[PDB]
DNA sequence: GCTTTTTTTTTTCACAATCCCGGTGCCGAGGCCGCTCAATTGGTCGTAGACAGCTCTAGCACCGCTTAAACGCACGTACGGAATC
């Protein structure tokens, strides 16, 4: 007896999200790739944030990542940044940005 | 001991798992697992809802990994859609020859 | 003679600093007041989860420091470093939040 | 127990000051504080009221930061971190 | 011999009936009438999935006319809101004394 | 008998006309071949239903005018009467349509 | 193929007259004719990614409509 | 071309804020563990929807009219934007 991630190599439960599929009133019925197919896309882009979370939680000289972090990585990024639009990360700030006429002349 | 709390659900095993493959020696925080929650969460209903309606526009009853693919490229900007369609592509081919 | 930095130099100072954390920058129990003299209007008698009057704050001060960033590009449109009334409404025009 | 204050002032100068550097302004006319009171009164009405009624829906007597998070999704405003 | 068109459903007798109630001397032109009737599908639709995140948020297995009139409190702005709620109470009012 | 409107009358006699008429103020054709030559970058040798191209100039003229509002305003909030590029890129940087 | 420019000044100005507007500079007519183009890529992509899911080759109204409902821009009168 | 005044740009420090380290202490990440409930296996049964076959619809191509609309130039007025206060 093994695991449906197991045998499609993922870490993400293939299972739950079968079960969020049927339970969730998307369709009567649910393909069996689907939640193979769903898991790892959700496995693809939660790895995609870590890494440049990771990146700038290093940059930081911290070994923990934090909401900052996990701003700097989407906010930074031309594409997870369009994903997240319209998304609020809590205790994530906001990337320093003076507009240019703000500064005082510079020589 | 009294009750014993009720339980809730959670990625956050499976951020974990995911974080140490990406970056070992890197940790994170009890807001920060959140996020990702809320993250992952928040791309589940995106996803699925789009599947839904791909297959209802379609008149069919079954979210297929099809369903899931289409509004996999209809939600995701270019460079992410690509690698999303790879990955899942990639991870439903080894399922299917795992049996 | 004793110093003083010129009007704005200090200015640019805090918007470093500010840009650069995350903590709240409203006072927490007069935004938790504000909140539930303004659940009253609603429902009498109500209570909150502290969480969720924290999930408002964030949400607030969020959307605040977003129409700040949209109204300091209507002045800076209007050949102006100082943000104004009429700069926020327009702001707030265009996003289309009111009419 | 008891009806509430006159609070909306509390959201002070400083604060509006300090919210309106972390969006990048340098400057800030004197009639910038009461309009953005108004905005930020407005906004919060605008919640809240969603927030009770998904409350009220469920027939419980505490607002729960579920029903703020419903609330800020429906509004458009998406927050993560707090649930959902 | 030829039969061939479909059969796609529409609002469109009811909202010629509903039609002849509030002016009964003027008709609809095809254009118009198709507005109309995206128009209830939209809301439809809109007032729909609220009543079904409603319910899967207050983990139940039954949208009831509960949901429908918290989704039209949410969905509508105050005066509609409020002949929407008042229309919909009536309704079931004299539905349940009926049959 | 040299008759000539001053600069800007003829201007606004065109608001009045055009605010007042629900006609499609783009020719069809041209529109047709952009829609089909836009296409072609997505899926070659597609076809359109004709009432495809017609929602979809109805959408662009729609989005077009609406703009050209917000734009009109970004104009004016600089003490301009003369809509310039800068004011299209602030609208949509409002508007959430680009960074 | 330079279609884009079948969107004439004339076209153009139309537009911006029913949008209230009275006097326009030179250098927006391309501006516009941008701005156009990337609306109706967003607009095409999106309608045509349902008619290959449909698995056809001939792009529907109701094709564009989900698209445009996608886009948050929902279209009235086309079979909503 | 001169000549003085402002005016601009550069030089010299003095100060104040910010940054960066090591030190100290606290608490929450991290992981172990034990138990539960939710995934998995291994059955059957029904129908969703893939597939082939056909109809005929509406999409496509081309032609030639008759305009209305585009275009391209001539001319100047009112508007934008710099400068000054
Ligand atoms: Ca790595
Ligand atoms: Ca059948
Ligand atoms: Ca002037
Ligand atoms: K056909």
């Amino acid at each position: 007896a093994k695991t449906r991630s197991s045998r499609a190599g993922l870490q993400f439960p293939v299972g739950r999200v079968h079960r969020l599929l049927r339970k969730g009133n998307y369709s009567e019925r649910v393909g069996a790739g689907a939640p193979v197919y769903l898991a790892a896309v959700l496995e693809y882009l939660t790895a995609e944030i870590l890494e440049l979370a990771g990146n700038a939680a290093r940059d930081n000289k911290k070994t923990r990542i934090i909401p900052r972090h996990l701003q700097l990585a989407i906010r930074n990024d031309e594409e997870l940044n369009k994903l997240l639009g319209r998304v609020t990360i809590a205790q994530g700030g906001v990337l320093p940005n003076i507009q240019a006429v703000l500064l005082p002349k510079k020589t | 001991k009294k009750r014993k709390r009720s339980r809730k659900e959670s990625y956050s095993i499976y951020v974990y798992k995911v974080l140490k493959q990406v970056h070992p020696d890197t940790g994170i925080s009890s807001k920060a697992m959140g996020i990702m929650n809320s993250f992952v969460n928040d791309i589940f209903e995106r996803i699925a809802g789009e599947a839904s309606r791909l297959a209802h526009y379609n008149k069919r009853s079954t979210i297929t990994s099809r369903e899931i693919q289409t509004a996999v490229r209809l939600l995701l900007p270019g460079e992410l859609a690509k690698h999303a369609v790879s990955e899942g592509t990639k991870a439903v081919t080894k399922y299917t020859s795992a049996k | 003679k004793p110093h003083r930095y010129r009007p704005g130099t200090v200015a640019l100072r805090e918007i470093r600093r500010y840009q650069k954390s995350t903590e709240l920058l409203i006072r927490k129990l007069p935004f938790q007041r504000l909140v539930r003299e303004i659940a009253q209007d609603f429902k009498t008698d109500l209570r909150f989860q502290s969480s969720a009057v924290m999930a408002l704050q964030e949400a607030c001060e969020a959307y605040l420091v977003g129409l700040f960033e949209d109204t300091n590009l209507c002045a800076i449109h209007a050949k102006r470093v100082t943000i104004m009334p009429k700069d926020i409404q327009l702001a707030r025009r265009i996003r289309g939040e009111r009419a | 127990r008891k009806v509430l204050r006159d609070n909306i002032q509390g959201i002070t100068k400083p604060a509006i000051r300090r919210l309106a550097r972390r969006g990048g302004v340098k400057r800030i006319s004197g009639l910038i504080y009461e309009e953005t009171r108004g905005v930020l009164k407005v906004f919060l009405e605008n919640v809240i009221r969603d927030a009770v009624t998904y409350t009220e829906h469920a027939k419980r007597k505490t607002v729960t930061a579920m029903d703020v998070v419903y609330a800020l999704k429906r509004q458009g405003r998406t927050l993560y971190g707090f649930g959902g």
